[PDB]
């Protein structure tokens, strides 16, 4: 597994891959880890899809519930906060999973989640086995002057050599912009290709 | 019957409870709201009462959302109204949580109806002294429920509750047209209201929530209720 | 006796339980409905009652089933019918469970009256002020029983519910007549159900659900029910 | 005494249980039965009361099994008398988990009586309105045994219950005989019951269930009962 | 008092237990029996009364055994009594098992009291309506206790219980004698209660039983009870 | 109603509530007090009455702190006050640690709501005889609730509460101005209290406590008061 | 006060507890008893009852050994007193568990007087109609106390109890004296006793009990008391 | 009002509780006592009243230690009075236990009042009939607070309990002065008490326990009480 | 990790780094580790950064409720006590933690508080894989004779060669300074990189 999160002046940009490995075998390639849980907040998961798979849905719930009743989104150090707390809790009979979530409130913030509940801010992060083949490209290339459309291009180069070293990450890649503009927006499959051929990854 | 209106576990010798005739007492003290269905959609109405210019416009809204497809208005003791409430916006994520989506509306009102009839044949608990009317769109449709204090379930194509409830019933009950446009609906349902409004009063930018498939809902503003 | 109407866990001085004996007067102000047996088969009807326009024809129908090959019909309070059938609908559930098929109805009921005498002999709750027909096909074959507030349980080659209760079972305790045709026998249900109705009503697309072995149910529709 | 029939936990100034008293009025409501016992071996009977023709006669009959060596038979409520039949039906079930085989009908009724005395000291819950009757085979051989409301056991060669309690055990106490023939006890029997009956009256195909040593219970149908 | 009469957890302002002295009225009307010791041994006698001959003789004897080692008899409320007696077989289990033999009598009649206390100081339950006397052999030696609905023990070197107890005691405060034959006790008892009977009644077959030293208890035969 | 102003669970042949009627009746006995909003803050003040000199000065104070950003202020049974104030204060330290900061405060309010409606709906306990007042600042900005002792929520730009209630309301929803400076508001409000209080009275050293965006609360001394 | 003498739990309008105060009733219609101390050493005395010679004498007597080196007397409801006793005797070997050696009196009579206010402040539960006297030896030296119903503790260096008790404490209060030999406090105390005794009554063979430290209690014979 | 002066939790139509008010008045039957800070330190004393020379002179006194640098004394219901100074006796350690020391003395005198509002708000519960004094050192200094039966907590200068409790305050709010010595302030607080005194009656030794910072309490003995 | 406290006349000062390990390689560099709980009170850890957080917040709140309630500071004796208890109740599903408490009442106070529940008071502590490396330069430059810049320039000396020779030690350097007239005070990061390069560790 590959996710990818990092953060710029006024917008953040997540993305992963789709491979999912049951069985010691690539049972399936077009596997989702990348959720929309709020208006301006999304999260992606890495490691056993279960128990994964349900957290997205109480923290949906959770958020759901919130804007509802006081009627307005609840900050990105909250929701981390509340996911530390509910992972802490069962640290011994515990999920095992390894989370980022992503959002804006008054300003862009990342937060990477540990099974054991610890929560660490950072401008950019990555999980699963191809985490480190990321970090050596950000290393390299992130600049926070960077624009969106430099971002993208980044995460992509940046996953694309993920899949050529992991053997656990491979898939089509999915995209995620957010702005207190136009709001969380997944990128159509058509501008990841077109950005492909572009940059000579194919 | 002064022997057999004490307890909400007693039936009288002629089969009834007064305990429970009466808790339908204390609703038809609340303001007046209704619902109504039409092409591809369904809305409601509250009969707002102006108040004091002391109180923050935001919060006397009686149009509560359970989720951005199911709404919800309400009529008697407030202080339970608000419990209830927040009891179907529990409900409500208990099946997203179970099921992964909200796919029907009556697998909700159902838990609720169920939590009202418990406090009915067991002594030591009072009843909620209100009831509600539910709306929004499912897998089926459109869609537009009730429920009474014992809870007691029905689905209409319109109704209201408050006061000047059988008043609307019987204007509306001649006058509703299944399949309409949505302002040509809403036109019509300002005036059953204003059949049981008295003589003495008017209509003070009442509360109105529409919806219509594929969509939200949209609380729109008194500016458009004026029109 | 007015000392002693006021507890279901009190006996008269002559032996008998107010309590029980006016819970069943909450049963004889609900609609009223039948069912018959016949040539491998048994069905049900309801006095279907006219209502608003604005009530959707989906949900008032008290005919409800419980499984493909078993259905009932409830009389009384409607907030405590909603529950019993959902009850039922579960009881029956934990049968397949747990023998992998729904092999006896009579294992179904029982589970039903043990549920309703339960408030009977405890302080602190009320009775079910309903009583309930079921019917349906097991491997014995087509069934019919009833059940009243306390538990009681008896099965008939038919039976009646609600208001004209009294008036039905006399009319049908004269012409009934076993092993009949469908229709045959829809005709005969109908006329004592017409039998006890006022003069000054009539019949209003009644409820009818039959069966027949190694089939399901049908819920044919009122266009069939004018004929 | 007005003051003091009103709860099951209160003595009066006398010593008594006007509660307890009570529930033995409910009992004389029920139909009758006995039961005798003869030359290795003992039956019982019932005072069928005809009904409807609507009503399937094979499941008004009174007659209850317990085991393929036990039966019984009861008077009074209805309700009641179907839970602690079934409360009988699993308690000897528990003897032949724990001891292998139903060794003694004894060790049965008593887990019987002990849990409607139960209902007897403690507040909150009536009593049960039922007696009954239970016979069968055990190592010993030939039993009969009787209980009341509140866990009176006796044993006896010859019993009645019912309405006609009194009348029977009174012709009972004159002309029973030990160590009889089967049929010859019969006929004596049903003559003692056709006392207590009203001359008004007569008899209407009574249940009749025998048995004898090394073999099952017999429950001979209405032809043999004509004679 | 009628208002202090309701309830057992009320004293009354003369510091009172009217329910408390109204159980002891039900013992009052149960038949009559007594225990005495003598010469290295003790025994009872209970005022057996004639019933109906078709009840078997071995279950109307009031004479039960707890161990072969320890006796009792009761009076009162017959179906609390089966209860204790059934306590009692149990509480004497319990002591072989935690100390490998019942060593003594009082470690027994002191669970029950305390069984029988603990009814009297908490509501919503009733006292028991029985005493009962006790006799056997422990460590010690021959012993007789009783003990009162509410727990009381005393232990006595005679005593009576039933109807014609103060008849009895009058009589046997008089002409008592320690340290006597088997035989000239009882013939001393049997006079006893001939006084308390009434002049028109006689004695019945009444049951009898004692035991000496190093054996165990002997129910000898009507036969022998005419001598 | 004598016959329906005994138990919070019974609801009156008119829909009422008189025990919860009642306990607004101990309400009025308390002090008076007022909150205001204005220009990026919000304030509180309460109507201090002097007392014997024998009393610290440091406890009398009614304006208590939930948090360094919320206060509140209560009227009524001065024992439950001090008890909801804690479970104020340990509301808010449970979502810090949820939610990492106490980003709302309806979610408060409500956490306490919930804790007095739950004294309203069931027996065998009295609900709280208090309302109170909330305010301070979140990331939404100034508010400023209302809490009755049933639940009923509400969120005002200003309200009062005490004896004087009315009377401070009335003036206040005249001469009441929004987004005003800090002392302009201030001298408006002890204006509004002087109107509720009687001739016979004046001022005597009343708490203030205001606070401001990006800052904490202030309790400024009686010095600054006289002014 | 008829409205206030129902409930332990109720106060009157003058402060009080009427059901408290008549169990003070019940204990004085126990026999008389007190207690005195001396010089290194305590005792006890009874004023024992003449009974029936048919009771064994080894029982009657009311002095009560806790262990070795404490005892006790009480009066009032003896059922109650056998409890209270029993509850004594297995608090003390709680603190020999704890402790190692019961070190202190006032360790234990707490322990009990708790378990007496517990009854005084729950409803559904009658108090204790006994009070008691203890005696005995501990680190300190000769103790003496005494508990009512409600759990009152007083330490004396003389007592008395049952209904010569204020004939006694006036006699006592005058000639008591500190410091005395043993049996020239024993003349004394029987003289006190013998002052509360109606003259138409003697005494008969009390009982007593003393202890003195280094030693543990001596219950010497009728024999010697007649001196 | 009889009507509303039977339970704690039922509130008068004038919003009061009888019950509560009730309590109150078994407070001003117990003897009188004060407290009065001071320069440095705080002191407290008790009406002692003569008693029979047959009583220890060591446990009528009513100043009680909670540790070495808390006391407190109490009036009322002498046997619930043992209980709170044990409950607070153990309050006190579990700060100890938690926090290494008792740093404050709020955190102590909280934990009683919750646990005495605690008996006023649920049914089946008597509150409790008394009010204490509570004094000692913490890091803060001399402190010196107060509770009634509901809880309510007030920190005072100087203060009352008993009978001639307004008395007392009537004087003491007229002569009392800060920053006093020791002795100067004594003298000062037997004269407030000797005002309250009835003419017929003087002082009798009365009970006095000082404390100053830096040092532990001091319980001088009636010697100095003289002077 | 690496945190050291230190105690002067009436001054008290704390200082840690940020690094931070997950996963067995540097996922975050600019973590926190340093809080403040109390007006006059700070707070130091190591160890599992989930079981570390959720004490932090339950600190919070439980001194924040005293203050308000009794409107006073609780002191520091009492702190370190009831973290002592809440720790010993789990002694065997617990806290994998080691803590410092570091405060200001009538004088200044340190306590070294372990995952078991004991507590120590000293003139100076530390915690982390990076500890004894600062032990040895306390135990030859530390003298209770010094000022509050003299103890400030310590504590960069000492944690700078725990990032020597410490490999799960590093980043900046986050100070904190107490004292009953200026409360507990964060120090510029200004302010720090300047008494590096006049002290010469760049």
């Amino acid at each position: 597994t590959t996710t990818v999160g990092i953060t710029l002046k006024d917008a953040v940009i997540m993305a992963t891959e789709r491979r999912v490995t049951m069985e010691n075998f690539i049972m399936h390639k077009n596997g989702k880890k990348l959720f929309q849980i709020d208006t301006y907040t999304g999260m992606t998961i890495a490691g056993l899809v279960g128990d994964a798979q349900v957290l997205v849905r109480y923290m949906k719930a959770e958020l759901e519930l919130y804007r509802l009743q006081r009627r307005v989104n609840m900050p990105i150090e909250a929701v981390a906060t509340l996911l530390s707390n509910m992972l802490n809790q069962v640290k011994y009979m515990p999920y095992m999973v390894q989370l980022l979530v992503g959002g804006i409130d008054t300003a862009p913030h990342v937060f990477s989640i540990d099974a054991a509940g610890g929560s660490v801010e950072d401008i950019y992060a990555s999980t699963g086995s191809g985490s480190p083949f990321v970090y050596g490209v950000l290393e390299s290339q992130y600049s926070e002057k960077m624009t969106v459309d430099e971002g993208v291009d980044l995460v992509i180069r940046a996953i694309s050599a993920a899949k050529q070293r992991d053997s656990a990450s491979g898939g089509m890649i999915d995209v995620a912009v957010i702005t207190r503009k136009d709001g969380y927006v997944q990128l159509p499959t058509d501008q990841i290709e077109s950005r492909i051929r572009k940059l000579g990854l194919i | 019957q002064m022997a057999y209106d004490r307890a909400i576990t007693v039936f009288s010798p002629d089969g009834r409870l007064f305990q429970y005739e009466y808790a339908r007492e204390a609703v038809k003290k609340g303001s007046t709201a209704l619902g109504m269905k039409f092409a591809n959609g369904v809305l409601l109405i509250s009969d707002k009462k102006v108040r004091s210019r002391l109180i923050e416009q935001n919060s006397i809204e009686k149009i509560q959302l359970i989720d951005d497809y199911v709404a919800a208005v309400t009529s008697g003791l407030v202080a339970d109204a608000r419990v209830l409430v927040d009891f179907a916006r529990i409900s409500a994520q208990q099946e997203k949580v179970t099921y992964g989506s909200l796919v029907n509306i009556e697998n909700l009102v159902k838990r609720v109806a169920d939590q009202m009839q418990q406090y009915t044949q067991y002594g030591g608990v009072r009843p909620y002294g209100v009831s509600l009317i539910f709306a929004g769109i499912d897998q089926i449709g459109p869609r537009l429920f009730d429920c009474d204090p014992a809870g007691t379930i029905n689905e209409y194509k319109a109704t209201a509750i408050g006061s000047g409830k059988d008043a609307v019933v019987s204007f509306l009950e001649r006058e509703y047209k299944e399949n309409l446009p949505e302002k040509e609906a809403v036109t019509l349902g300002i005036k059953a209201l204003k059949s049981s409004l008295e003589e003495g009063e008017e209509l003070k930018a009442p509360e109105i929530a529409s919806i219509t498939v594929g969509n939200k809902y949209r609380i729109y503003d008194q500016e458009e209720v004026k029109k």
